[PDB]
């Protein structure tokens, strides 16, 4: 009941639309941290803490 | 298929538009069938499961 | 809604108001919205016309026809109106306006059609509710605002209504910066 059908007589009988739609995203930060006190390198007993 | 595309402009811009501000892609096709043995064309209709 | 009516020999379509009287010679065509509600500019009467005679037939208007037989010719037929126009609003109110406290911020709106009588009423959202509470006095075309405080900020709406009930609306934001009470 919908098929687009042409007579020879011209036309304007068959217009479409078309539409379009959106995605999105989002960032975010993160973060963390040590402290640390130079002896704590240069004094505990394995060498390769750091 | 037949395409033909008038862009907005000095081509789709007559006495009943002056300006040119329409244009379209119209898109037209011939097709049809023979079925020379249509005996060997079958179908079976039952429901399908939800 | 507008209703034209056409003439099969003066090839004259008078696109009368919505309960005019059809002329002497003319035959009813069809009926259109010039304020057309999806896209209310970018239409003209002239498109409304045009698509109407698209439906009838070049031998007679009545009968209504297609393609081969439809009155296409829109050089030849002369669009008479007789109706009422549009509500224009030519000069729309600032989207948005920033002012200090102490200034004046004067919102003004031009209107051109519709019947004689045209009616201004403005209106106030709070700048955070939801209601639009309703501008006492005013009643006139240009509001203004005089040492505006930070209370007075908000969303200034007006309507422009005529006596037929046309009403064309526009809005306008001021956000009068200030320091913190």
């Amino acid at each position: 009941s919908k098929l687009p059908l042409l007579t020879e007589n011209g036309g304007r009988v068959n217009r479409v639309g078309f539409t379009r739609l959106s995605r999105e995203g989002s960032i975010h930060k993160f973060g963390f941290f040590y402290e640390f006190t130079q002896e704590s390198l240069d004094f505990d007993s394995d060498d390769q803490l750091k | 298929f037949n395409v033909m595309t008038k862009m907005p402009g000095k081509e789709t811009a007559d006495r009943n538009d002056p300006y040119g501000e329409t244009g379209f892609s119209s898109i037209k096709w011939y097709y049809g069938i023979l079925v020379k043995r249509p005996e060997r064309i079958a179908v079976m209709k039952a429901v399908a499961p939800l | 809604e507008l209703k034209v009516a056409f003439n099969k020999d003066t090839y004259v379509a008078t696109v009368l108001d919505a309960s005019g009287s059809v002329p002497s010679g003319s035959v009813n065509v069809g009926t259109f919205f010039h304020p057309d509600e999806t896209y209310p500019d970018s239409y003209v009467i002239y498109h409304g016309v045009r698509e109407l005679l698209y439906k009838r037939s070049e031998v007679d208007p009545a009968q209504p026809g297609f393609w081969p037989e439809n009155i296409t010719n829109m050089q030849a037929v002369t669009i008479d109106n007789k109706a009422t126009a549009r509500l224009v609003l030519n000069t729309s109110l600032p989207r948005v306006v920033s002012t200090i406290e102490g200034g004046k911020v004067t919102l003004s709106v031009v209107a051109l059609g519709g019947k004689a009588p045209l009616k201004y009423k403005w209106e106030f959202r709070a700048p955070n509710a939801s209601t639009w509470t309703a501008v006492s006095g005013q009643t006139t075309a240009n509001l203004v605002l005089d040492n505006i405080d930070a209370d007075k900020a908000g969303e200034y709406k007006v309507t422009v209504t005529d006596a037929a009930g046309t009403s064309v609306d526009s809005t306008a934001l001021v956000a009068v910066g200030a320091y913190p009470p």
